[PDB]
C-alpha cells in the first residue's frame, strides 16, 4: 500500500523502502492508539477539569490523570515494523530484534 | 470521543510525517480518532520548542509525539517530567533514564 | 539609577554567590547601581531555568548573570539569540559561536 500511494499527497512515499525514522512514526501511532484504548478498558477516567493555563505555571501543578498515561504507553506490547514492541518503566525499547545485515 | 494529541515536526520530515498521517488511518476507530496539532518548528532551535510545547499544553492535549535535536533534547525530558505530559519520540534514546518520554 | 539584573544561581553553589556580593560592594559606584533579583533553582532541571529565565524576562531585566549545565545550556543560549536579552556566566563555553552569550 506505501509503494502504492499518491506521491503528491504523501511527499517521499511512493516507493517500496521506508526510512527508519519514517518507520517508527508509524508504530509509534499504533502505541498511541492501544494506550487510549486500554485507558477506555480498564474503566478510569482521562478527561481534563479545564483550561491547563500556562505552563509556566507557578508552582508547577502536574496534573493527575497524566501519571495514568504514562502507565497505559509504557505497558503498550504491539507488533509493529520494528518487530517487537515493549517498554520498561523508563521509555526504553525491550524485547527488541535488530537484524544485522 | 476524539483525543486531542500534540505533533512536533521538523522542517524538512516530510516522509515521516506522511507516515504519521498513514498510521492514524491505518488505526482510527469508528469509536474514538486522534485529533493532531501539527506545528512544524525547526527542532533545533531551543526556545522555539519551548514555545511550541507550550502551545499543545495550553490546547490541552492528552500527549505529544515529536522529535528533538542534540540541543532541545534536555528541554523536553525536563518540561514533561515536571508537568506529567507524555511525550513519544523516534529520536535518540535519552543518554539516561527520564521519565515520561 | 536602578538597573535591573536576573541572577540564576545553583542551591550547591554559595562561594559562587558570595563572591557575587562582594563585587557589588567593591564596584558600586556614587553614579548608579545595580539591583540583582535572584532566584536559586536547581540549574540541571531546563524547565526550571526556562521558568526563572522567563520570570526575570517580564520582570524586564537589562541583563542575566546565571550558569548552566549540559541540560540546559542549549535553553539560555536559544532564548537570549531570539529575546536579545543579554547572559554572562562563568560555566563552560558554548560548543560553537552563540551571541548574547
Ligand atoms: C518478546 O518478543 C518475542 C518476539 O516477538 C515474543 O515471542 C515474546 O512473546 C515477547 N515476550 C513476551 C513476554 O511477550
Amino acid at each position: 500500500r506505501w509503494s502504492t500511494l499518491e506521491e503528491k499527497e504523501y511527499p517521499g512515499a511512493h516507493t517500496a523502502t521506508i526510512k527508519y525514522t519514517s518507520a517508527l512514526t508509524y508504530d509509534a501511532v499504533q502505541v498511541m492508539t492501544e494506550a487510549f484504548r486500554n485507558l477506555r478498558k480498564q474503566r478510569i477516567e482521562i478527561s481534563r477539569r479545564g483550561n491547563a493555563g500556562d505552563c509556566l505555571a507557578n508552582p508547577a501543578v502536574p496534573w493527575g490523570q497524566g501519571v495514568e498515561i504514562e502507565r497505559a504507553l509504557k505497558q503498550v506490547q504491539v507488533e509493529g515494523l520494528s518487530g517487537n514492541i515493549k517498554f520498561d518503566q523508563n521509555g526504553k525499547r525491550i524485547n527488541y530484534t535488530i537484524n544485522i545485515m | 470521543n476524539s483525543i486531542q494529541i500534540g505533533g512536533l515536526f521538523p522542517r524538512g520530515a516530510d516522509q515521516e510525517y506522511s507516515a504519521f498521517r498513514v498510521g492514524m488511518v491505518q488505526f482510527s476507530t469508528s469509536e474514538f480518532r486522534l485529533t493532531p496539532h501539527i506545528d512544524n518548528l525547526e527542532v533545533a532551535n531551543s526556545f522555539a520548542v519551548t514555545n511550541a510545547f507550550c502551545s499543545q499544553f495550553s490546547r490541552g492535549v492528552y500527549a505529544i509525539f515529536g522529535f528533538y535535536d542534540k540541543k532541545s533534547v534536555n528541554t523536553i525530558t525536563s518540561f514533561c517530567g515536571t508537568l506529567h505530559v507524555s511525550f513519544i519520540t523516534p529520536s535518540f534514546p535519552t543518554d539516561g533514564t527520564h521519565p515520561f518520554v
